[PDB]
């Protein structure tokens, strides 16, 4: 029983509703996914064919708070319904950067570090998100914790070449623009570079295909040299020239990160 | 300069 377990509220295109689990008044998000619109499918351990998004959410569901938790799912004649965690109070990182403009580097450091841990968590679980961007990152404003959301463009992590993609073009790497291929980790690092520039300059650096493949990064905001260098490194044109996740977290700009609660007390309360 | 969301 789906409508008998959740009190459904208002919208949050895309069809996600605010909800409360009647059991315990827990805030949830209720996401509807039309079967006709589903790119990749997967099979659950039961063999029950489900959307790949459900498969990926289950593989990352193991307890670490950096990734959105899938709480339940239902099948309907023409759709799947996903019951997802909803922090409250919350704001996604896109609206947060819109309202506040370029972030202080201290705050961008904490956020970016939390995104890095969350993406490491996905990869450790065999999951490639493929749509990292500020819109797909939620800020729990009281805990100061970031949540990665919307795995609807993701895929199982593999080491061979990808030739499909359904993420956000302005966050896709030049090898996707030019040759329709990429490898998972190095394409994720590129999108992390776009994300980092987005945090410290107040918007993404590239809107057009020629800018993406141009390999030129102009800084519109005062940004420290160490941060510019990390950004430029993540945005290396050659995928093999990009840093590993470990190289990113050992970079000098990434040292002395704030704890989530410090981040909430200093920058969010 | 107009900042915008970008559908996937
Ligand atoms: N701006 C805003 C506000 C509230 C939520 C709630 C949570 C949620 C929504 C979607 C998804 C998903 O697509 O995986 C997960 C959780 C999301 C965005």
């Amino acid at each position: 029983p789906l409508e008998s377990q959740y009190q459904v509220g208002p919208l949050l295109f895309g069809s996600v509703y605010s909800g409360i689990r009647v059991s315990d008044n827990l805030p949830v998000a209720i996401k509807h996914v039309e079967k006709d619109r589903i790119s990749d499918w997967g099979e659950l351990p039961n063999g029950t064919r489900v959307p790949m998004e459900v498969v990926l959410l289950k593989k990352v569901s193991s307890g670490f708070s950096g990734v959105i938790r899938l709480l339940d799912w239902f099948e309907r004649p023409d759709s799947f319904v996903l019951i997802l965690e909803r922090p409250e109070p919350v704001q996604d990182l896109f609206d947060f950067i819109t309202e506040r403009g370029a972030l202080q580097e201290e705050l961008a450091r904490s956020f970016f570090w939390q995104v890095l841990e969350a993406v490491r968590h996905c990869h450790n679980c065999g999951v490639l998100h493929r749509d990292i961007k500020d819109e797909n990152i939620l800020i729990d404003l009281n805990r100061g914790e970031l949540k990665l959301i919307d795995f609807g463009s993701g895929a199982l992590l593999k080491d061979t070449v990808y030739t499909d993609f359904d993420g956000t073009r302005v966050y896709s790497p030049p090898e996707w623009i030019r040759y329709h291929r990429y490898h998972g980790r190095s394409a994720a690092v590129w999108s992390l570079g776009i994300l980092l520039y987005d945090m410290v300059c107040g918007d993404i650096p590239f809107e057009h295909d020629e800018e993406i493949i141009g390999g030129q990064v102009f800084f519109r905001q005062r940004v420290s040299s160490e941060c510019q260098h990390l950004i430029r490194w993540c945005l290396a044109l050659r995928p093999s020239d990009r840093p590993t996740f470990e190289e990113i977290q050992n970079h000098p700009w990434m040292q002395d990160v704030l704890l989530p609660q410090e981040t909430a007390e200093i920058h969010l309360h | 300069r107009k900042r915008r969301r970008h559908p996937s």
